[PDB]
């Protein structure tokens, strides 16, 4: 995936995400900006503003696991494939998420790390976290090709 | 395309960006290339090393034709005709990369404004960036 | 936009369909489905074999629907207000999806007006499919 | 990714097809219905005009190539990876050409099958094409992975 040296970069940068917030936020953007994502989380109360998407427990606590896979992907960045595994199945043979998908909510976590993180999240890192993300959503695409 | 709501939330971030839109728009440019080394290929007798002049002149320019566009979002066609037939019928640019300056533009208004860059306002200016893409691709005909 | 010579093509092409318009809907949905068995999941109330008539009478209002907005090139988003509302706020549909119902429906007129299909009117009805979808796709709540 | 059945009907219509003219058309619609395409194409000629692309013996003449090497692809189903890994760094890595466009000239390729060959290119037979294509536009889009 990255070089050696593009991962010690990522690697010490992650350190710094909260394990919490991040993931929520993320995925409550995913569902703000492009609102036919919705339509897979019909399960999780109320989704009807902006206000009650970020504010919902469901999406905060199923952020938090999408946060954690992606920071157990950042321990694997060689063999992303692999680790993506269940989650490809799930996702693509029994969710039907198109794949698509997968790009804009990487591309989400960037926004949201840009946020959080401002002037060190410089162009260089953000670089590598493009990598990273088009690697994740390749890994979970997989099971479509 | 854009509701009034939208409009709004346009118009106040794009107040609050004020005089560093050129600054912006520079850093916009310099994560799309680095990000996106194919985008590079558009421009291929610039140095787009950081803090190429070049990069900085051009990102004025990209970022006043974005306040132009804030100024007119009844109009986009319109108030960006010149540039539609520059960037679809001269350049050719390939549709993706407008996807992937908007992204880039994104990431630094976010970097830039994170106490104005609610979710409600990302999708307004979301919406804006497609729109304007829209426009910038209307003429490969 | 459509230019005028566009609005032409896309006319005279829907007047070469004439009376096969439903028949047309229905076999674009069936290819949609076949091709890209993903929008399937759209229609879980559905019997979705080949030559139902769930798939049918869907494809005739598929079909009415693109004839309504033929008699209404001049302006698609008044005449596809309701359509709009229900794909983006109702039913969620991914955008993803409108391009391979269009694809669908370029192959079948393809299939059904080889003579009539000519490269330019191909890229008139890409044009008129893709209008439709944004249209479809450009409201939310 | 195709049943031997799928196989087994898209290599007997490959067989029984005239196609001498289709790679022709189908790389012509492609300049002509996405005109940014064509940027690729400057030393070709005259692309002025619908009627100039689709004329132009340049174009014709490239298209033929390009469908030699989809059905040189047919013959390889099993491997489209190691068949088009080359090609995928010359188009990716020294044409710069954005992988989306991979998946337009597959469909248009459908599109120009489906124009040729009347009743037979059925629902069933044209979805199996449609696997061939996704197959050869991902395996072009391997080396921006
Ligand atoms: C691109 C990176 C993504 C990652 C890392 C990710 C991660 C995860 C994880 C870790 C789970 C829990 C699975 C389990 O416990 O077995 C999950 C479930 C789920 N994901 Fe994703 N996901 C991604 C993309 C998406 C997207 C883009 C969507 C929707 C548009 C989505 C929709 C869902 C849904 C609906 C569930 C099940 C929720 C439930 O009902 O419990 N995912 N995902
Ligand atoms: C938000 C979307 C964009 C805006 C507002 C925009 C704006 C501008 C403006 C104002 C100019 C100068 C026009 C002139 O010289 O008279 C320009 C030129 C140019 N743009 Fe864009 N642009 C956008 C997207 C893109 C993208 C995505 C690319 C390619 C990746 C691109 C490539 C170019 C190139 C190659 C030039 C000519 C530069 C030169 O050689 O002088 N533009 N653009
Ligand atoms: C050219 C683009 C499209 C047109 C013109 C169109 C048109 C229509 C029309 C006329 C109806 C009936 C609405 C009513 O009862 O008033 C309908 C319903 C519906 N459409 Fe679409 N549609 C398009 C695209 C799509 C796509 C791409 C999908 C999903 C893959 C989709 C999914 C549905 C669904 C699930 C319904 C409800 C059907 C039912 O319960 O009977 N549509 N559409
Ligand atoms: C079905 C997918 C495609 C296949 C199988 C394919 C195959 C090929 C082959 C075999 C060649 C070399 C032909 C020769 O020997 O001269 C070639 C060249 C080329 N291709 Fe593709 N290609 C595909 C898609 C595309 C797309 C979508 C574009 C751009 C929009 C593109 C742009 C080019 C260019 C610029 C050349 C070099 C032409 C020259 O010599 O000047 N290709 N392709």
């Amino acid at each position: 995936m990255l070089t050696a040296e593009e991962k010690a970069a990522v690697t010490a940068f992650w350190g710094k995400v909260k394990v919490d917030e991040v993931g929520g936020e993320a995925l409550g953007r995913l569902l703000v900006v492009y609102p036919w994502t919705q339509r897979f989380f019909e399960s999780f109360g109320d989704l009807s503003t902006a206000d009650a998407v970020m504010n919902n427990p469901k999406v905060k606590a199923h952020g938090k696991k999408v946060l954690d896979s992606f920071s157990n992907g950042m321990k694997h960045l060689d063999d992303l494939k692999g680790t993506f595994a269940a989650l490809s199945e799930l996702h693509c043979d029994k969710l039907h998420v198109d794949p698509e998908n997968f790009k804009l909510l990487g591309n989400v976590l960037v926004v949201v790390l840009a946020r959080n993180f401002g002037k060190e999240f410089t162009p260089v890192l953000q670089a590598d976290f493009q990598k990273v993300v088009a690697g994740v959503a390749n890994a979970l695409a997989h099971r479509y090709h | 395309v854009l509701s009034a709501a939208d409009k709004g939330n346009v118009k106040a971030a794009w107040g609050k960006v004020g005089g560093h839109a050129a600054e912006y728009g520079a850093e916009a440019l310099e994560r799309m290339f680095l990000s996106f080394p194919t985008t590079k290929t558009y421009f291929p007798h610039f140095d787009l090393s950081h803090g190429s002049a070049q990069v900085k002149g051009h990102g004025a320019k990209v970022a006043a034709a974005l306040t132009k566009a804030v100024e007119h979002l009844d109009d986009l066609p319109g108030a960006l005709s010149e540039l539609s037939d520059l960037h679809a019928h001269k350049l050719r640019v390939d549709p993706v990369n407008f996807k992937l300056l908007s992204h880039s533009l994104l990431v630094t208004l976010a970097s830039h404004l994170p106490s104005d860059f609610t979710p409600a306002v990302h999708a307004s200016l979301d919406k804006f960036l497609a729109n304007v893409s829209t426009v910038l691709t209307s003429k490969y005909r």
